RNA sequence: CGUCGUCAGCUCGUGCCGUGAGGUGUUGGGUUAAGUCCCGCAACGAGCGCAACCCCCGCCGUUAGUUGCCAGCGGUUCGGCCGGGCACUCUAACGGGACUGCCCGCGAAAGCGGGAGGAAGGAGGGGACGACGUCUGGUCAGCAUGGCCCUUACGGCCUGGGCGACACACGUGCUACAAUGCCCACUACAAAGCGAUGCCACCCGGCAACGGGGAGCUAAUCGCAAAAAGGUGGGCCCAGUUCGGAUUGGGGUCUGCAACCCGACCCCAUGAAGCCGGAAUCGCUAGUAAUCGCGGAUCAGCCAUGCCGCGGUGAAUACG
């Protein structure tokens, strides 16, 4: 992207929910184009979410992956030999890739055999302020401001 | 019931012995099926451009063999003879399975 | 092509087998297309030319 | 009495024909969910018609031919919509903002040579 | 998997039919 | 290396075939082997009158052919006694039976095979390269011609080191697919090896 | 794994020279060019001299290798 | 032919400047994917390049119906099967269509930012096409060619070996390590191609490879033909395991004069390493990557997991 500034590309909302955010999440845990397959498995887990809680799982998807939203990270710049762990804001377009594909990540790490159970459990955990995604976020979180020194180098 | 069978490897040639057998027909048999088209036979040839190595060079080739129908009905004898020694294309190849 | 292996007109191969296309023009015996006879190299060489009647270049 | 579109996409021929009725439809004399059996996207195909709040006021009869069912599902897309027109004209004022009438010209690109899949390229070492 | 000889997909990639996949 | 023939590249358009026969996947092979026995002849021995092209029509046995000289007689000879030897080779070569047409070239320099074939000569009567190329541009650019274009290979004048002489006048647009451009080739042996010579000339564009 | 279907073959060259020789008995060598042979009941006993591209190996054939072909004896290349 | 590369750029004619090499033009502001265009200039123009003219894909219309329809109707062996019709879909020739034209905003202009119509905007998407030249680059084993050398052998014919060797090292790939998975069923939806000494429907025998026998096709009529991934159902429960199929033993089918070295293919056994890969490092900006299968050339057969193409499903991300 030397040129432009390649503008993000708009995605077709839910078929369920209708939500853009939804076919995102799903997006990631889709692998080699199954797009079908992706998209049964994030809904069981909506469902699996209705079961274990009474809420609407939209709501606690929602929930989930603002709190593995990380706020500030750092990023590495070489200046005067060495490198430093430059902290600095994450845009909000970040935020979003950041949580989603985190959440995946970890709940695909997670112990339960079946693919919905996993996103379903994780989204919760999630959603209450626990999980292996909102450690990632927080491990990131703490990353940054650890390396306050070096705020100065803005970036 | 005429079946006539037009191939070739120009789509000029063959439009121009569906028309040296389109009209001079239509004086003497029935309203005749205008020249149908039918679906090409591509023959691509793939080679390596240079004499030796230079594997991912390559240029593409291809031999595309046109065709047309016609079909006139109602040999009508009148129209075996506007249609006897009245064409042009020679590369062109006509066939008849009437 | 070494004029005498280009015995390949032979076809008197003893069995059939032993029979292999070669060039036409060339003698060039290793990307003979059965279809011209010729070898990748000539193909192309006479192709330009328009000595290969319909053979035009492709792209799509 | 009859009203009918088509549509096209990725190489998927569709013929839309829509008939006032309850809201039935035939695609290759099959039940819609028959055809799109399990296919979460299928709901999309009739989007244009609750575009307009027609669905329950109209039938449809789809024929298909060519590609493979997301694709077809995308032309059904256009047919509809486009039919949905024939009816009434005045119907574009709201599909066009939608894109309904667009007839997504993304296509399958050439395998070019030296280059395993058209873009991928093949992998090199010691360089 | 396509390396099984005696399986379903591993005949199809090896373009072969047989007992584990007869020609219907 | 770079740079496709320009009469390949321009048969699409502006550049017909020069064998016009169509076949099926079992004789093309054969008619095509024909031809190339035709030529094989016709330029074995016609290269006194200066052929520039040899079309090859096909029906039925009843093969075309022609033969676009800068000198007809050549051909023909006393009353027509070579035209005669040679439409007997013909049908000696092929028992096919068949025609042997003649067209003559208007202006022989206008057509690129003969300025090639005129250069080539020169070259090994030992003319001065440079001059031969500057002075063949002009012969195609006097006698009209919106453009034009000689290339001669290397070991020009006898060097050891190859070398590539230049010379070109008016238009030569390559890129542009529809130039409309004869492009002519003549080898050159020589006692100390071959010399490669190419000819372009480009007459009306549309 | 191994082929060949309905028609066992071997080479008439020393067929018709073993069976043969067979009428008198046995004998002292014999040299072959046709690995592509297999051997066959009729010449254990028999000490058949194999060319494997430069030498004529002496291959003594017994009942237990019957059906092998002579080239399985006669190793083509020479490794340490 | 490859390469620097589709990177822009390389030049000329006359004039002007300089004793001269050589400058100016081609520099400079704005703009573009571009020496693209604009404005300005001792320069005015031009050539090879850029672009355009060619091909493919996207929308619509003519002309044309042994492919399409029952959309429309009437016969039904309820099979577009038959009548019948070109509407539709296609097939394939020819045209239309997009021009920053239209609107608002900025600008000296070119043009930039949006907005409306439109299938499609501001190079629609992909090809073909690669300047003056460089590498003293590749290739005399494709051919052609100067010189040199051998001309009972550096020529020629065979049979058999070899190019397939194996302590070892690297490149490019293939199949995997599994549950977003592997099986077995059962069901769908492709596109481009190929088919006489051939594709091979269908029938019989064989677990099968394949063998008998034979319908139709010189193929939009018949055949390769199943597409696979998917979808429904069921099994496996997390294990070197219903993951993975390497090795090796055995029995066979084929092609071929002939499968030891040295062929694929089938069936039963065997069931290796591998639990996701150190330092390093590769591709790709969207129908692209990833993933799924299908056809071709060569070719008897094949060591195709190569190569050249085809379509299905279909992302992530680009601050800068
Ligand atoms: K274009
Ligand atoms: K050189
Ligand atoms: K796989
Ligand atoms: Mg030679
Ligand atoms: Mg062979
Ligand atoms: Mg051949
Ligand atoms: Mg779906
Ligand atoms: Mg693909
Ligand atoms: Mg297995
Ligand atoms: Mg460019
Ligand atoms: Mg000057
Ligand atoms: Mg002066
Ligand atoms: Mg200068
Ligand atoms: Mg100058
Ligand atoms: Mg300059
Ligand atoms: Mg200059
Ligand atoms: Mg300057
Ligand atoms: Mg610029
Ligand atoms: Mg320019
Ligand atoms: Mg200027
Ligand atoms: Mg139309
Ligand atoms: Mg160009
Ligand atoms: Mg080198
Ligand atoms: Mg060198
Ligand atoms: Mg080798
Ligand atoms: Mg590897
Ligand atoms: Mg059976
Ligand atoms: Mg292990
Ligand atoms: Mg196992
Ligand atoms: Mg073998
Ligand atoms: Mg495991
Ligand atoms: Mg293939
Ligand atoms: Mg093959
Ligand atoms: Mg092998
Ligand atoms: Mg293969
Ligand atoms: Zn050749």
């Amino acid at each position: 992207a030397r040129r432009r500034r390649a503008e993000v590309r708009q995605l077709q909302p839910d078929l369920v929910y209708g939500d853009v955010l939804v076919t995102a999440f799903i997006n990631k845990i889709m692998r080699d184009g199954k797009k079908n397959l992706a998209a049964r498995i994030f809904y069981d887990a909506c469902k699996i979410i209705q079961e274990k809680t009474g809420q609407e799982p939209l709501k606690v998807f929602k929930q989930a992956v603002e709190n593995v939203k990380p706020r500030m990270e750092v990023r590495s710049r070489r200046v005067g030999g060495a490198n430093y762990q430059v902290p600095m804001e994450v845009s909000p377009r970040r935020q979003q890739s950041l949580a989603l594909r985190w959440l995946v990540q970890a709940a695909n790490q997670r112990p339960e055999r079946r693919a919905a159970v996993r996103i379903a459990h994780e989204l919760m955990d999630a959603a209450e302020g626990k999980g292996g995604a909102v450690k990632k976020k927080e491990d990131v979180e703490r990353m940054a401001e650890a390396n306050r020194a070096y705020a100065h180098y803005r970036w | 019931k005429i079946r006539i069978k037009l191939r070739g490897f120009d789509h000029k040639t063959l439009d121009a012995s569906a028309q040296k057998i389109v009209e001079a027909a239509r004086r003497s048999g029935a309203q005749v099926s205008g020249p149908i088209p039918l679906p090409t036979r591509v023959r691509r040839f793939t080679v390596i451009r240079g004499p030796f190595k230079h594997k991912d060079s390559r240029e593409h080739f291809e031999l595309r063999t046109h065709n047309r129908l016609v079909d006139i009905i109602n040999p009508n004898r009148k129209t075996i003879e506007q249609l006897m020694t009245l064409d042009l294309p020679t590369g062109v190849e006509i066939e008849i399975k009437t | 092509a070494r004029k005498a292996l280009i015995e390949k007109a032979k076809r008197t191969p003893k069995f059939k087998v032993r029979a292999y296309t070669r060039c036409v023009r060339c003698g060039r015996a290793r990307s003979v297309y059965r279809f011209f006879g010729l070898c990748r190299i000539c193909l192309r060489e006479l192709a330009h030319k328009g000595q290969l009647p319909g053979v035009r270049k492709a792209s799509w | 009495e009859q009203y009918y579109g088509t549509g096209r996409r990725k190489e998927a021929v569709a013929r839309v024909f829509l008939r006032p009725g309850n809201g039935k439809v035939t695609v290759n004399g099959q039940d819609f969910n028959e055809y799109f059996q399990g296919l979460v996207r299928a709901v999309a195909a009739l989007e244009p018609l609750r575009a307009v709040d027609a669905l329950g006021r109209f039938d449809a009869y789809i024929t298909v031919r060519g590609g493979g069912k997301s694709g077809q599902i995308d032309a059904i897309k256009l047919g509809i919509a486009r039919a949905l027109v024939q009816y009434n004209p005045d119907y574009r004022a709201k599909l066009k903002p939608l894109g309904f009438l667009t007839r997504d010209a993304r296509v399958v690109e050439r395998k070019k040579y030296g280059k395993h899949k058209a873009r991928r390229a093949p992998q090199y070492s010691k360089r | 998997g396509k390396g099984d000889r005696r399986t379903r997909r591993g005949k199809i990639w090896r373009g072969t039919y047989g007992k584990y996949r007869p020609r219907k | 290396g770079n740079k496709i023939h320009p009469i390949g590249f321009r048969l699409g358009i502006t550049r017909d075939w020069e064998s016009r026969w169509y076949a099926g996947k079992k004789q093309y092979r054969h008619l095509l082997l024909e031809d190339q026995r035709i030529r094989g002849l016709l330029e074995k021995e016609l290269y006194s009158a200066g052929l520039a092209r040899v079309d090859i029509e096909r029906a039925a046995d009843n093969v075309a052919v022609t033969v676009h000289v800068a000198k007809p007689g050549v051909v023909i000879g006393r009353g027509g006694e070579r035209i005669r030897v040679l439409r007997e080779e013909l049908a000696k070569l092929t028992g096919k039976n068949v025609a042997l047409n003649v067209q003559e070239v208007q202006n022989p320099n206008l057509s690129a095979p003969l300025v090639a074939q005129r250069v080539a000569e020169q070259i090994e009567r030992r003319f001065a390269v440079r001059r031969a190329i500057k002075q063949a541009v002009q012969r195609v650019m006097e006698s009209g011609a919106k453009g034009a274009k000689v290339i001669v290979s290397g070991r020009i004048g006898g060097a050891e080191q190859a070398r590539t002489e230049w010379a070109a006048q008016g238009r030569v647009p390559l890129h542009t697919l529809r130039a409309n451009i004869d492009y002519g080739f003549a080898l050159a042996r020589t006692t100390y090896g071959v010399l490669g010579v190419k000819a372009y000339i480009f007459l009306g564009e549309v | 794994p191994r082929s060949l279907k309905k028609g066992v073959f071997v080479d008439d060259h020393l067929l018709e020279k073993v069976l043969e020789l067979n009428a008198k008995g046995e004998k002292r060598l014999i040299k072959t060019w046709s690995r592509r042979s297999t051997i066959v009941p009729e010449m254990v006993g028999h000490t058949i001299a194999v060319y494997n591209g430069k030498q004529h190996v002496p291959v003594y054939i017994t009942e237990n290798m019957v059906g092998h072909k002579l080239g399985e004896f006669a190793p083509t290349r020479t490794y340490r």
